[PDB]
């Protein structure tokens, strides 16, 4: 076990003792990225995430040795990911479609379960339990659950509330933590959402975001402090700050192997994953009931799945004005061949300047071809192509220009404040 | 009327039932899950029939059959045919185990060793594999031989609608079929331990036989038989039972009225408390006499001429001699026989919730008024103390002949507010 | 504000 | 509201012909889930054949195949 929490920076991984503050894991991080969405698969010790930079959500060893990509299509805000550790399936809630999509791992069968919310934030599931709960903070704000299939959706606390922007549960007790944005105050309840009850005053939290529960103690994220606190899960009580100084601070998990174990009729040892092709669910009272892809319906064994093109007809990767990416991105077709990898896989850099795919605008042409630099580099003093036709024939740009003469012309023909010299 | 969804004709009898029932052609309403399982619910198997299962579709909850029956998902490889085609257990990857718990049972179940071939099927293989692996037994009686295979089942299951001996011996017509039972006896639910004719509808169901009481007879066309004894409208006795002071007449009221046993006497090895009345004893064996505690109403059973010395300030001391401890001096039971335990003492007032009589016994206030003399003066059984005087409703509120206070304008208003027509 | 932008 | 809006449960208010239009105006479905509209029909010049849900290209007419049901 060790705290799991992200970033704009990066996604990182502590110790829950403040004895030792070195990470357990190693950074996950790259150079255009946003961290909002996190979640573990102690089974396979992989971890989940969602770049908001990107919009691609990928799995990674906690060694940081194997880095994939679970899928990159359609995706507009995932605002948190959570992960079913039974049935080994993937759920996130998305701000921009206004909608929450579960993926299953072993085949990559998505569904968008629940659409036509306002501002989807948390989502948390329950395997054993078979409930998954949910949090819009739209005006009239509500927390909400349904079963794991995304059907019987009503709400569970849609009074005294305002921005719920992170949801936990008690595993110990089965007890339902979430924080308030607004009243700044943290709430727990059962999962039916009876026996409300509000936590002691704490300090200083006054923005928080993220929670999760783990042993005695509460872990919250506060965005204006850019810091995670620590409180017992009674009261409150004796606040401690775990990190200081964050650049933007989003969610923290608790990585635990001890609860992702157990079983229910979705992982049966004797039959495959319930008897269902495609998706099961869990269901309370420990029952099961079967799913199926975006395009295909459950026939009448209940159990297995076969294809309907007449209530959800198949979709192309995207629209017209886009070009497909191998990893499942669309961009706009005129970002294909300029130089830069959009598609973050360099797809869209494939093969530019031969058999009439051609360059943009937005890049200068390799004089034989079979290249193409952003035009950025073009004449930008380094020989970025291949063949030197960047930097060759140049011309100079020793203008008839003149410096401000509240300023000092650089040898370089630049101007600076005249008070930056000799500094 | 057209029951269950306008699809069966059931007798219009008034007892329209739930929405969460299945209405059977017998009026009876099973839970709505329990059709098209083949299991017959109803009986009948109105339940079962193909043309309620032939256009139906299981819960998704449910597992479903080859043949189209739903069945419980927990019954999916369990070692139990309940789809009847055994698609329930089709394709579960079973355990393996050793020879000392197992001997392959078909359906793959692990049973302890001397727990095959034991006298009796446990892994419940359809062809009783269980048992029949081992020809040369035969066994002791009661335990009845069902035909070829060594099989031994008690006479409490036989001819009895179950094939649970597996070999036909349990419903086969060498017996069974031709009679239930030889003329001087009569069936029973599952024992072909049949019941003698007068022995059904005499006061207690005499086997499993929800006829015998209920049905087999006419309740009141006829008393019990010259050749027994009645002493309860539900009962009648045979003979010397009316005296043992057993509870035979099922109002207990045997040793009492006048009929039978004002007194009692002895054989060899017992002794009778002369000094009493029938509240309390009249004969016990010697296994009681001058033992370690009192038994007779005088305790006359440990004086006889034992007159025994011993005894210590750990005990109270009574004036004939005997000893009893501390705790059994003033209160409500004679454990001397002497009453010297009793006499002298000044009993404290009884708790608040207990009543107290006339003679200083405190009873409990739920004991009051409920017709028994439960401190023998009668000071809680007493004409005005447990007296309900009967609403006054002076004027107005014309009461009716039933014995219940209504409004006055009721009375003749052409509706039947009362018991029968008594306004 | 409360949009995670 | 105004009589050129709709009253969401809510409380609030959207155009006539944003009822039912396919999106959440109301910001609580209230729209949408009031009146399921049933649209049914070829509203594509595409030429319907007599008294079918069959519609089909308009190039048809007289083409030499018979293209509709009923030709
Ligand atoms: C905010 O949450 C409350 C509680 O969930 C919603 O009130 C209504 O609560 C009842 C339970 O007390 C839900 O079930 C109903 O119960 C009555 C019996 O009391 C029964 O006769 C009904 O048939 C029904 O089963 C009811 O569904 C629930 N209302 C809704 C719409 O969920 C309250 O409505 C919630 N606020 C909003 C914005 O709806
Ligand atoms: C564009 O990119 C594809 C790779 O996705 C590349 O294979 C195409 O090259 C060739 O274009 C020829 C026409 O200019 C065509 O005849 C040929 O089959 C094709 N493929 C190969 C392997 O030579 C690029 N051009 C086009 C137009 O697709
Ligand atoms: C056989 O029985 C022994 C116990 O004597 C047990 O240890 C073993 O696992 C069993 N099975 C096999 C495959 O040997
Ligand atoms: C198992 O039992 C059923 C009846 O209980 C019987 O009809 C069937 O033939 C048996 N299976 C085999 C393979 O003999
Ligand atoms: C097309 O879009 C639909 C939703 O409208 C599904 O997400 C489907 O999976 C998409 N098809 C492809 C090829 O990604
Ligand atoms: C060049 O041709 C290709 C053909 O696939 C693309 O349309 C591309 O956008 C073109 N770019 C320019 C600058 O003409
Ligand atoms: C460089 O190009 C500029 C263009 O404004 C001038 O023509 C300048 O004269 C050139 N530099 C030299 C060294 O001649
Ligand atoms: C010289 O050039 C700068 C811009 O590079 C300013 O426009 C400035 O006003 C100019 N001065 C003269 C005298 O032309
Ligand atoms: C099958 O029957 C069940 C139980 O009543 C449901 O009505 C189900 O919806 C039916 N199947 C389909 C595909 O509609
Ligand atoms: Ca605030
Ligand atoms: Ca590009
Ligand atoms: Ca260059
Ligand atoms: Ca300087
Ligand atoms: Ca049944
Ligand atoms: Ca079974
Ligand atoms: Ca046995
Ligand atoms: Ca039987
Ligand atoms: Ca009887
Ligand atoms: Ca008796
Ligand atoms: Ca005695
Ligand atoms: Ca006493
Ligand atoms: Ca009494
Ligand atoms: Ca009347
Ligand atoms: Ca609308
Ligand atoms: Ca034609």
């Amino acid at each position: 076990n060790f705290l799991l929490f992200s970033s704009k920076t990066a996604v990182r991984g502590i110790p829950f003792t403040l004895s030792t503050q070195e990470d357990v894991m190693v950074p996950v991080t790259g150079s255009p990225s946003f961290f909002v969405g996190i979640d573990f698969d102690a089974q396979h010790s992989t971890v989940f995430y969602s770049d908001l930079s990107k919009d691609i959500i990928y799995k990674q060893k906690i060694d940081g040795t194997g880095k994939e990509v679970i899928t990159a299509n359609r995706l507009e805000s995932v605002e948190c990911l959570t992960f079913d550790w039974i049935s080994r399936n993937l759920y996130w809630t998305d701000g921009g479609l206004k909608s929450v999509t579960v993926l299953r791992l072993a085949d990559k069968s998505r569904r968008q379960i629940i659409s036509n919310l306002n501002n989807p934030r948390s989502i948390v599931v329950h395997p054993t339990a078979g409930y998954m709960f949910l949090s819009d903070w739209f005006r009239p704000a509500k927390i909400m659950r349904a079963w794991s299939d995304g059907s019987h959706l009503m709400p569970i606390v849609n009074t005294s509330l305002g921005w719920p922007n992170g949801l936990a549960i008690d595993w110990s007790a089965s007890r339902l933590y979430w924080v308030d944005a607004f009243f700044d105050k943290i709430e727990h309840s059962t999962l039916d959402g009876l026996d409300r009850k509000r936590l002691g005053h704490v300090d200083q939290m006054t923005h928080p975001f993220g929670l999760t529960v783990f042993k005695d103690n509460v872990f919250i994220t506060d965005w204006r402090l850019g810091a995670i606190i620590r409180v017992r899960k009674s009261d409150g009580g004796d606040m401690t700050v775990i990190r200081r100084g964050i650049s933007s601070v989003m969610h923290v998990k608790a990585y635990d192997a001890d609860l992702q174990t157990g079983s229910n009729y979705c992982s049966q040892t004797t039959h495959a994953n319930g008897d269902c092709s495609h998706f099961c669910f869990p269901v309370p009272n420990f029952q099961r009931v079967c799913g199926c892809p975006y395009g295909m319906k459950l026939q009448r064994d209940q159990m297995t799945c076969e294809g309907d093109p007449a209530r959800e007809p198949p979709t192309q990767q995207c629209g017209s004005l886009s070009f497909p990416c191998n990893n499942g991105k669309c961009v706009p077709s005129f970002f294909r061949c300029d130089g830069v990898d959009d598609c973050h896989d360099n797809s869209d850099e494939h093969q530019c300047g031969v058999f009439n795919n051609t360059c943009s605008p937005s890049a200068f042409a390799c004089v034989r071809g079979g290249q193409c630099i952003p035009g950025q580099w073009h004449c930008d003093r380094q020989n970025d192509c291949l063949d030197g036709s960047d930097e060759q024939n140049c011309p100079t740009h020793a203008t008839s220009s003149t410096c401000p003469s509240t300023s000092f012309t650089c040898d370089n023909h630049v101007c600076i404040p005249k008070d930056w010299v000799c500094d | 009327y057209l029951a269950n969804d306008n699809k069966y004709c059931v007798v219009d009898t008034g007892t329209r039932c739930n929405q969460l029932q299945f209405t059977c052609l017998n009026g009876h309403c099973i839970n709505q899950d329990w059709k098209c399982d083949n299991d017959n619910d109803c009986g009948d198997g109105s339940d079962e029939l193909p043309t309620v299962c032939a256009f139906h579709t299981c819960r998704s909850t449910a597992f479903t059959c080859g043949n189209g029956r739903c069945v419980p998902y927990h019954y999916r490889c369990d070692y139990y045919n309940d789809c009847g085609d055994n698609s329930d257990e089709a394709g579960c990857l079973f355990r393996n185990c050793n020879s000392t718990t197992e001997f392959t049972c078909s359906n793959g179940r692990c049973i302890p060793l001397s727990y095959v071939c034991n006298g009796i099927n446990n892994c419940h293989d359809n062809d009783t594999s269980d048992e029949k692996n081992c020809p040369p037994h035969t066994c002791p009686p009661d335990f009845t031989k069902c035909q070829t295979t060594n099989i031994c089942v008690p006479r409490a299951f036989l001819c009895d609608g179950d094939n649970d001996c597996g070999d036909g011996s349990d419903e086969n017509p060498i017996y069974c079929a031709s009679h239930t039972c030889r003329s001087n006896e009569f069936q029973c639910l599952s024992p072909q331990r049949c019941i003698p004719s007068y022995w059904f509808c005499d006061g207690e169901a005499d086997c499993a036989d929800g006829s015998d009481e209920p049905d087999t007879c006419g309740h009141s066309v006829n008393t019990c038989r010259a050749s027994q004894f009645q002493c309860d409208n539900g009962r009648c006795i045979s003979g010397n039972w009316v005296c043992d002071g057993d509870n035979d007449c099922g109002d207990m009221s045997d040793e009492d009225q006048r009929h039978h046993c004002e007194l009692q006497n002895c054989s060899s090895t017992q002794f009778t408390c002369v000094n009493s009345r029938p509240p309390n004893r009249r004969c016990i064996p010697q296994y009681w006499v001058c033992d370690g505690d009192a038994d007779c109403s005088d305790a006359l059973d440990e004086l006889q001429n034992c007159t025994m010395r011993t005894c210590s300030a750990g005990e109270f001391s009574c004036a004939n001699g005997r000893c009893v401890r501390q705790s059994f001096r003033c209160d409500r039971r004679n454990d001397c026989g002497d009453y010297s335990d009793e006499r002298g003492c000044s009993y404290p007032p009884c708790h608040a919730n207990q009543f107290t009589c006339q003679n200083g016994r405190c009873i409990p206030r739920f004991f009051v008024c409920d017709e028994d003399n439960d401190c023998g003066d009668g000071s809680d059984e007493q004409e005005h103390l447990c007296h309900t005087p009967e609403p006054t409703c002076p004027l107005h509120q014309f009461r009716c002949d039933n014995g219940h206070c209504i409004e006055m304008g009721r009375v003749c208003n052409h509706v039947d507010d009362c018991s029968d027509n008594s306004d | 504000x409360n949009x995670x932008x | 509201c105004s009589p050129t809006h709709f009253l969401c449960d809510n409380g609030n208010c959207i155009y006539k012909a944003w009822i039912c239009d396919g999106d959440n105006d109301c910001r609580d479905m209230s729209d949408e889930k009031d009146c399921p509209t049933q649209p049914f029909h070829c509203p594509s010049t595409q030429w319907q054949c007599p008294g079918y849900s069959t519609c089909i290209n308009l190039s048809a007419l007289c083409d030499g195949v018979f293209d509709c049901p009923n030709g």
